[PDB]
């Protein structure tokens, strides 16, 4: 998962 | 007044819907590669075209370019079209999102369109739908205990996170909030009023959680979606  | 009042959907055209996609940056900008948003550009375009919508997707614009687009849409006649429908997918914060070189004031983009400068979707729901960081804030996880017109109207604002948060997307899959809203306008795209689909969809992205990470810090953070109308009527997308 990663951070926008 | 008919409290049921649904938008007229019976143009001839359902209306086009626009995805900027941005997966890389100008390296200066030190911004990090966006994997997995192409899937969530694929999964958008097979949704709204199943729903109509003439589909354009543009890559990785630079701003410049990215504002000369919209611009040209938003000069051509949506005289025979139901709605516009408009997605950004990249990174953002504050009150903005990033072209490939540079940020954009989201305010910038939908002015284009307020009813003095679009006089053809005077009238008709203009959809903005933004896959984007929103701030530096990682949210928690907590459990339970004449009439004329305002040029102003009829816009709907879907944001995949509340404001000033971080926004989450998985490498393969895509976004969070894409993988929801695609997987409800799927099932429920073709019947349901709009607005009570995208309530769905805060439902679906307030359950996930944030299950592996690197951080330790940041496994269990969360996310709720939250959309903003000035919708007028009901929203429905029946087949035409
Ligand atoms: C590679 As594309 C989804
Ligand atoms: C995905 As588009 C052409
Ligand atoms: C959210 As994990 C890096
Ligand atoms: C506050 As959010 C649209």
């Amino acid at each position: 998962v990663e951070i926008d | 007044f008919d409290p049921a009042e649904k938008y007229k959907m019976d143009h001839r055209r359902r209306g086009i819907a626009l995805i900027f996609n941005h997966e890389r940056f100008f390296w200066h900008l030190t911004l990090p590669e966006r994997r997995g948003t192409c899937a969530d550009r694929d999964n958008l375009t097979r949704r709204f075209s199943d729903l109509g919508f003439e589909v354009k997707c543009f890559n990785d614009l630079k701003a410049e370019e990215l504002l000369l687009k919209i611009h040209e849409v938003s000069t051509v006649s949506h005289a025979d079209a139901d709605c516009f429908v408009c997605v950004f997918l990249s990174h953002g914060e504050g009150n903005h999102i990033y072209a490939y070189d540079a940020k954009i004031e989201i305010q910038t983009l939908t002015g284009l369109f307020k009813g003095d400068k679009c006089h053809s979707l005077v009238g008709k729901p203009k959809i903005f739908i933004i896959q984007a960081c929103r701030g530096n804030q990682h949210d928690v996880p907590v459990i339970p205990l004449v009439y004329t017109l305002p040029a102003g109207a009829d816009f709907l604002m879907c944001y995949s996170v509340a404001e000033g948060y971080y926004s989450h997307r998985e490498t393969v899959n895509g976004s969070w909030y894409i993988q929801d809203l695609c997987e409800m306008l799927g099932k429920y795209g073709s019947s349901l009023e709009f607005t009570e689909l995208l309530t769905l969809v805060n439902r679906k992205v307030s359950q996930r959680r944030v299950d592996f990470c690197k951080d330790p810090s940041a496994i269990g953070k969360k996310q709720v979606p939250c959309f903003a109308s000035m919708l007028t009527k009901k929203l429905h997308f029946f087949p035409k």
